[PDB]
């Protein structure tokens, strides 16, 4: 759900 | 020492790999020191439609292209912050809330780079807006900014270049005050270790500037106030100009906060 934690495990 | 100067330039090289619009870049295009551009000058109305190409009531429309160019910024901020030493290492949910919590601060120091008493660059430097022209927005629109230039213009005084602002702006994110981080000790750990790259950065870089580093870590609080000041503002927006509506990554940064 979070974008900041996708963006983070790019 | 020597691993303090080596973590500092592994700062500024993923700083410059992480922000295509570097201070240094930036003061180029406020001063006209560089070749290409000049920037589009956006100081009315009729210049704002002339210069629309680049890139709803007027104050609305501004309003938005701030949120898209705040949305490209939190991806920059968040590609820099984990090329930090440790920071991929953390608890997932602590990186979360470091970005979370951090961002607005990172956003504010950063614009000051594009800022002068007059204006601020725009469009990666594609336009520049005057001052004057932001504030003659109707309120509450007229108010957003004018706090951030008066930050900006004591901010800049300090003649901070990239390689100063590389480490300062990895110490703010490192800030193990943050609500809800699990685990504080690691955090705290890593940003003691920027603070002393960024106090050495500062006793070789500003050799003759007294107290820089003192005065760096008040303009840390001085930042909190003004995102606080602006989370107030966009309250105010919320609870009357109809229509808006926030990017779906402000919405999650914004959540609570
Ligand atoms: C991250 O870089 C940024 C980030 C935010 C902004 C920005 C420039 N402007 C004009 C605005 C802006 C202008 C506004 C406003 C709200 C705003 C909110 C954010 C930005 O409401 C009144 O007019 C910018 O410059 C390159």
């Amino acid at each position: 759900k979070s974008l900041l934690q996708q963006l983070l495990t790019e | 020492s020597a691993d303090l100067r080596a973590l500092a330039k592994h700062l500024y090289d993923s700083y410059i790999k992480s922000f295509p619009l570097t201070k240094a870049k930036a003061r180029a295009i406020l001063t006209g020191k560089t070749t290409d551009k000049s920037p589009f000058v956006i100081y009315d109305m009729n210049s704002l439609m002339m210069g629309e190409d680049k890139i709803k009531e007027v104050a609305i429309r501004i309003f938005q292209g701030c949120q898209f160019r705040s949305v490209e910024a939190v991806q920059e901020i968040t590609e820099y912050a984990k090329s930090i030493p440790g920071f991929v290492n953390l608890d997932l949910n602590d990186q979360v809330t470091l970005l979370k919590y951090g961002v607005h601060e990172i956003i504010y120091t950063m614009l000051a780079s594009l800022m002068n008493k007059d204006g601020v660059l725009i469009s990666e430097g594609q336009g520049f807006m005057t001052r004057e022209f932001l504030k003659s927005l109707r309120k509450p629109f007229g108010d957003f900014m004018e706090p951030k230039f008066e930050f900006a213009v004591k901010f800049n005084a300090l003649e901070l270049d990239d390689s100063d602002l590389a480490i300062f702006i990895a110490v703010i994110i490192l800030s193990g005050d943050r609500p809800g981080l699990l685990n504080v000790k690691p955090i705290e750990d890593i940003q003691d270790n920027l603070l002393q790259a960024l106090e050495l950065q500062l006793k070789l870089n500003h050799p003759e500037s007294s107290q820089l580093f003192a005065k760096l870590l008040q303009k840390m609080t001085d930042l909190r106030q003004i995102v606080t000041e602006h989370v107030q503002l966009l309250q105010v927006i919320k609870k009357t100009e109809t229509d808006m509506s926030l990017h779906p990554l402000l919405q999650e940064i914004y959540k609570d906060l």
